[PDB]
């Protein structure tokens, strides 16, 4: 189990951690969050009470160093940090937890939803597409944009997604025109799978990403990503029957733990009703086909 | 973005552009089998690629040998009208290439712009405008080529005969959207009025009648009332 404590709390806010969240009021003494599970990554995020706008917050795995959060008046926000000196960090800790300052990880051992949101991704891949080299965790918030959204404008801030596009020339081979477009096998598992992602778990861990800053942060390029690439698999004809399988397990959770109340700007239409019920594979999704029915008949 | 009458006059500027019909690209007849079931028989099929400024048509014969063997044809057909006219884009010299290729039905959309991807600089658009291209087949000549064709053929056409050499582009298309609505509504009566008077005749590089300016003022009002009627009897107004 490991510990993320917080210098201080001085701006009302609600704070998040993976898929819970408590509200934390102006210099309320919170000093962190414990027993964080080791062996997944996390991420800790952030709405001031003063501003609904800018959801943010930081990708992270404990095993590769110790974190704190501390908050900057300057830039006006809760700023992620890594403390290099083990021995004075295992200090703070001690004395915090001693003082019982910090909320528990409030995890329910029946529970696998956040292992089955993040069973592929790893936290190397993701400072690959938020690229700060200079620190182990990841920066994301509301706003930024993708490397797709850019060239149709600051490169620094960018989610670097794998760019899909079903009307490109790397998708389609000359003289495959009409087959390639409505069979996207080649582009999904030769260009994307062989080529790109190298292995199936790379694919879904960057779409698991996609999906998750799409939900807590309301990342529009996130939700364009996360259904692009649904969407490749649906739209190919071959796809491996391991990838089929353990689809319909990673979009069952994913629409197990949306919001309710957001389904509407978070689900495009489309790409649901065209993936379910027109595409190759409308038979190979029973149960996010029987989530998605009892609980949003209406986009359907 | 979409073409409509706001604008219209885009058509008769200085930018090359092509109109693609598809709408006789895959023609059947549906009849009955021995067992009573339906089937269907293709005939001879064309692309109508038509330049608006100067009247330059590429009629693209589509041979029923294409569809030998092959499934979900009216589908098919869109891609391969869209191959055709890429192909026609890539034998032209660079000076000739379309900067817009207009399709006159939105499902030609994707496959166009699919085969097109090697032109990223020539725009495919839709149309809100309702072009009676299809009636395309009711001009003698043209169907009487489509109709004999033994192979896949190109036949190269000037769909205004000489008229700009004494009207406009916008009054010459303005014409033969009319002389096809008519065609389109009622073939009977337009075909009779072309022809009713034998002295005014096709000459053979032409398509239609050389009538005089006065002739055709007679013929455009013929037309007109021909579309009039047509519109009274279908909605009785």
């Amino acid at each position: 189990m490991n510990t993320v404590p917080f210098t201080s709390a001085p701006i009302e806010v609600t704070i998040g951690i993976d898929q819970y969240s408590f509200n934390v009021k102006e210099n309320q003494p919170f000093h962190g969050i414990k027993d964080i599970p080791i062996g997944h990554v996390h991420v800790i995020h952030f709405q001031h009470a003063d501003n609904s706008s800018m959801r943010y917050g930081y990708w992270f795995d404990c095993r590769m160093g110790n974190f704190y959060i501390q908050y900057d008046p300057k830039d006006g926000l809760y700023k992620m940090m890594e403390e290099r000196d083990g021995a004075k960090f295992e200090n703070i800790v001690h004395n915090f937890k001693e003082r019982q300052m910090m909320v528990s990880y409030p995890k329910i051992d029946e529970d696998d939803t956040w292992y089955n949101l993040t069973e592929f991704v790893q936290m190397d891949k993701i400072r690959k597409i938020v690229r700060k080299d200079e620190n182990q965790f990841s920066y994301v918030d509301s706003s930024m944009t993708t490397v797709q959204e850019n060239e149709l404008s600051d490169p620094a801030h960018s989610l670097n997604y794998t760019v899909i596009n079903f009307k490109s020339r790397e998708a389609i081979r000359p003289g495959h025109e009409m087959e390639d477009f409505l069979d996207k096998s080649y582009y999904l598992n030769t260009v994307m799978l062989q080529g790109i992602f190298k292995n199936s778990s790379n694919y879904f861990g960057e779409l698991q990403f996609a999906f998750l800053n799409a939900m807590f942060f309301g990342n529009y390029g996130s939700s364009l990503q996360w259904h692009a690439m649904i969407e490749l698999i649906c739209s190919s004809a071959t796809v491996p029957k391991h990838m089929l399988d353990k689809l319909d397990e990673i979009l069952y959770y994913q629409i197990k733990t949306l919001p309710e109340q957001y389904s509407d700007i978070l689900l495009n239409e489309r790409v649901w009703n065209i993936c379910l019920y027109s595409s190759f594979q409308k038979n190979s999704l029973h149960n996010t086909e029987k989530i998605m029915e009892n609980k949003y008949p209406e986009l359907l | 973005g979409a073409m409509n009458s706001s604008n219209y006059a885009e058509l008769f500027n200085n930018d090359i552009k092509l109109f693609v019909d598809d709408t006789n690209v895959y023609r059947v007849t549906v009849h009955k089998t021995f067992e009573g079931n339906v089937a269907t028989k293709a005939i001879n099929g064309c692309i109508f690629t038509l330049n608006p400024k100067t009247g330059h048509l590429f009629l693209k014969i589509i041979h029923t040998s294409v569809w030998a063997g092959q499934k979900r044809l009216s589908q098919l057909a869109k891609w391969k009208t869209a191959e055709e006219v890429s192909a026609l884009v890539r034998s032209l010299p660079k000076e000739e290439q379309p900067k817009q290729i207009i399709v006159t039905r939105k499902a030609m959309l994707d496959p166009l712009e699919v085969h097109m991807l090697d032109f990223p600089n020539i725009a495919i658009r839709p149309t809100e405008l309702r072009l009676p291209f299809s009636a395309a087949m009711s001009i003698d000549k043209l169907s009487d080529v489509v109709m004999k064709a033994t192979e896949p053929q190109m036949v190269l056409f000037n769909i205004y005969d000489d008229w700009l050499d004494r009207i406009s582009s916008y009054t010459a298309f303005s014409r033969l959207t009319l002389l096809l609505r008519a065609l389109k509504t009622n073939e009977e009566s337009a075909k009779m009025i072309l022809l009713s008077d034998p002295t005014i005749t096709i000459k053979s590089y032409h398509l239609w009648p050389s009538f005089t300016d006065e002739q055709w003022i007679t013929i455009e009002s013929q037309m007109r009332d021909l579309i009039l009627t047509e519109y009274g009897r279908k909605y009785n107004v």
